[PDB]
């Protein structure tokens, strides 16, 4: 497919498609997307468990399709191939049926260890600092 | 002669300095802004520890003149520390070895 | 070029090569007890059992008094654990252990009174909250306080009649539990006691064999051994007695000493929270911190009843104590709540309006729906074994939140293409040279850049494909493996070397600062610190005590990491 090319991954361009696969489950999952989120997270409304909030394969090979954005026809094996290119990086939730969700992706884009992004290193030359790697 | 053992990924700048960082560096992210509830936490942990050292239970310790100075006579006691064995105990929670040492 | 004098003095070196699980505790003893009570916690961390005259032929103290006073201390600090095993033909000598549970209430102590002040019903009152603080304090700094001598100390009958009325509701919650022989033995040598005596009780020429003797022996001692472990385990016989024309009163006589189990379970129950404030947005987060709340105080056990430390856990049919936590698990009717039950315990704080869209008041049947959605939600939080009634297992939610938080801790630590292949190797069983590129997609520069940068850890195993008998991986092709366990094996050191460096850069800085430690903490200079000082010495004091609430900072962010590998 067009991921080989020049014996080279095409760093800014697998990049920008792993970018845009899970941009749609964002906006199709949530009753807002994420404007939902932009009140605070005091004012969040959540889906019934019932409703079928969830996103089948076809349903993204069809944005995948019209959008126009990688200018190349994709298979539907290949389009499985890219959901299991991101399903890590913490991007999209396995569920049976090839289904996605997202949880805290807004809140990452923006202890609590699954988030750090909002502690900041002691960013001094003072002492006491830990290090993960002092050990070894 | 060991010398032409070099991957095509690997050139010849880099090599030979070697000596390594002295202490791996990776800054961990434990070391953020403190607020209130933390500063409440640092000062509630040196009261405890320093509650246990003032207390009885230090057993650490391993001006001593055989002459006794007139200002030493009628003057203060530093102070009339309870003994391991004055501090009640359960016998039931001790060994029997341990039980010379209190009073009994 | 750094100077091997530079290094070893600023660079941490020789601290290194101490192994954590000794160089913690023995920091811990040494900061909170003395050196003495140290060298001797660490003499028992390094010769795991032994008696008074080891300690006496191995620590420089030969002294039978001074090493008796110290142990003495130790066992009253619920540091030491200890037993008297009987040799027939002569003379018998206890031994002694070292309890491992017991040093956490010194360690935990600032989270244990901090979940004591935070987690009561009724908080708002100053002088309550002081009152709990000094209480729960004394209890940690002492250990098996008594309400004999408390009663006594207290001066005024109407602050004494509280303090009893304090005590019935904390110890229902667990948090003060009745010390007894059970919390000094080891869990093996109680095993062995509950063993060999029913091997003994067998009268001879049974029809059955031996493999029969020992099935019933081994499930007659697992009964009696759960029976032993449940009775002090939760008990209110010491709240039980009421005198007449008076209230419920506990026993004087016994000595109450606070435990770890169920404010272990609080803490849990907690990060699981946070784990869901990070997870799922604040307006039904808000809900799920009461919903654990109600199943917290009464929660199972964490990792292992104790009926997996004091034996081997099993050679062929080895899925039965799964199998059995799993069947007690479900098995619990008291754990398992409805919505009518939640709604009960729900703060008028929460609105429970606006949580809920069916399409794109404290109502039980919108509770349901929350309920629903976390027993469906991708992790398994509940489990729905009847229409309206679910409840929390543990049987398939620790591998996935151990694996969970590991995976994270290396996101913190490593970069993104890390976590890509981390995240690659784990749910990809056995990848090779090629999977990794089939199932990554990404520029293998940075992929085997950060792979070498994350072969250092425990994190994945190497493996050696022989392609011909004499087994050379320079010949052939290598590929890789998962084995989590020793992953999850370096969590445990590196983080608990790096809070005993915490401990010892505290304690050294306290080495190097004594005196003016000595003079502040005196109880006329106490509250004056700003009229008879100097002035660089007082900005010298300014200086290393706020240095010591950054380092006691870092210690409580810190402190949200190692229990959560501490499990089973």
């Amino acid at each position: 497919g067009p991921w080989f090319t020049d014996g080279e991954l095409d760093i800014e361009f697998i990049n920008s498609l792993l970018t845009i696969v899970w941009r749609f489950i964002s906006e199709n999952t949530f009753p807002n997307g994420f404007k939902n989120f932009e009140n605070g997270p005091k004012k969040n409304v959540f889906y019934a468990p019932n409703v079928k909030n969830y996103s089948t394969t076809q349903e993204i090979l069809e944005f995948i399709t019209a959008a126009q954005v990688a200018n190349v026809e994709l298979t539907p094996s290949n389009i499985r191939s890219l959901c299991e290119v991101l399903v890590y990086d913490d991007k999209l939730e396995k569920v049976t049926h090839d289904c996605y969700r997202v949880t805290l992706e807004s809140i990452l884009q923006m202890f609590s260890i699954f988030n750090y992004f909002k502690m900041f290193p002691a960013s001094k030359h003072d002492k006491e600092v830990v290090y993960f790697d002092e050990w070894t | 002669n060991y010398m032409s053992n070099l991957p095509f990924g690997l050139g010849y700048g880099d090599v030979g300095k070697n000596h390594i960082t002295e202490f791996p560096s990776i800054p961990l992210p434990i070391n953020g802004p403190i607020t209130n509830k933390e500063r409440s936490l640092a000062v509630k942990y040196i009261n405890f520890g320093k509650t246990v050292k003032d207390g009885p239970f230090y057993t650490g310790s391993m001006t001593n003149d055989g002459i006794e100075r007139y200002s030493d006579k009628y003057l203060k006691k530093r102070k009339i520390g309870i003994s391991i064995d004055d501090h009640p105990y359960n016998l039931n929670l001790f060994p029997n070895e341990l039980y010379n040492v209190m009073g009994i | 070029l750094v100077t091997p004098e530079d290094v070893m003095t600023i660079s941490s070196l020789e601290q290194r090569t101490l192994n954590p699980d000794l160089f913690l505790y023995k920091e811990l003893v040494k900061a909170h007890l003395g050196e003495r009570a140290a060298s001797v916690i660490g003499m028992l961390v390094a010769l795991g059992r032994l008696s008074v005259r080891e300690l006496v032929e191995k620590i420089d103290g030969m002294d039978v008094d001074s090493v008796k006073t110290t142990l003495v201390s130790l066992t009253q600090l619920r540091c030491v654990k200890y037993l008297q095993e009987t040799a027939i033909s002569g003379k018998k000598t206890t031994y002694y252990y070292y309890n491992e549970e017991g040093i956490h209430i010194l360690l935990y102590s600032g989270l244990i009174i901090d979940e004591i002040i935070t987690q009561m019903r009724v908080n708002d009152e100053e002088e309550h909250k002081q009152l709990v603080a000094e209480i729960v304090q004394n209890v940690i700094s002492l250990g098996s306080l008594t309400v004999e001598d408390y009663l006594s100390s207290v001066t005024s009958d109407s602050m004494k009649y509280t303090i009893s009325s304090l005590f019935v509701q904390l110890c229902e919650m667990g948090y003060l539990i009745q010390i007894s022989k059970l919390h000094y033995t080891p869990i093996e040598d109680l095993w062995q006691f509950l063993y060999e005596k029913h091997y003994k009780n067998i009268p001879r020429n049974s029809p059955l064999s031996d493999l029969k003797k020992r099935s019933q022996a081994k499930m007659n001692a697992k009964t009696d051994f759960a029976k032993i472990i449940n009775k002090p385990n939760e008990l209110s016989q010491i709240l039980t007695v009421d005198p007449k024309t008076s209230l419920r009163i506990v026993k004087p006589t016994v000595s109450l000493t606070i435990n770890l189990d169920r404010f272990m379970k609080g803490r849990r129950s907690k990060q699981l929270i946070n784990l869901a404030k990070t997870r799922v947005g604040s307006v039904t987060a808000q809900v799920y911190k009461i919903a654990l709340r109600l199943t917290e105080q009464k929660s199972p056990k964490i990792r292992d009843p104790l009926t997996q430390t004091g034996l081997l856990q099993d050679l062929e049919e080895a899925k039965s104590f799964q199998d059995e936590a799993e069947l007690v698990e479900e098995k619990t009717p008291g754990l398992t709540f409805n919505a009518i039950d939640l709604a009960r315990h729900l703060p008028a704080e929460l609105d429970l309006r606006g949580s809920l869209l069916s399409r794109k008041p404290h109502s039980a049947s919108l509770i349901n729906s929350h309920l629903k959605i976390l027993a469906s939600s991708n992790f398994p939080f509940l489990n729905e074994t009847k229409p309206g009634v679910y409840y929390v297992p543990y049987s398939k939610l620790m591998p996935v939140l151990k694996s969970s938080v590991y995976e994270y801790v290396i996101a913190s630590t490593l970069g993104p293409s890390a976590m890509r292949l981390s995240r690659c190797i784990r749910d990809n069983k056995l990848v090779s040279e090629k999977i990794i590129n089939s199932t990554a997609l990404m520029k293998e520069k940075d992929i085997r850049s950060t792979l070498a940068s994350l072969i250092r850890y425990n994190s994945v195993e190497i493996q050696e494909v022989p392609r011909t008998a004499d087994r050379s991986a320079s010949r052939a092709v290598f590929l890789f493996r998962c084995k989590e366990t020793h992953s999850y094996n370096f969590m445990r050191q590196n983080l608990e070397w790096n809070m005993a460096n915490l401990l010892f850069k505290k304690e050294k800085l306290k080495q190097e600062n004594s005196t003016l430690l000595k003079k502040a903490n005196r109880d006329d200079v106490k509250g004056r610190e700003n009229e008879l000082l100097l002035p660089s010495e007082l900005n010298q004091l300014k200086m290393v005590n706020e240095r010591e609430l950054n380092v006691f900072a870092r210690l409580s962010r810190l402190l949200s990491l190692w229990e959560v590998f501490q499990m089973a």
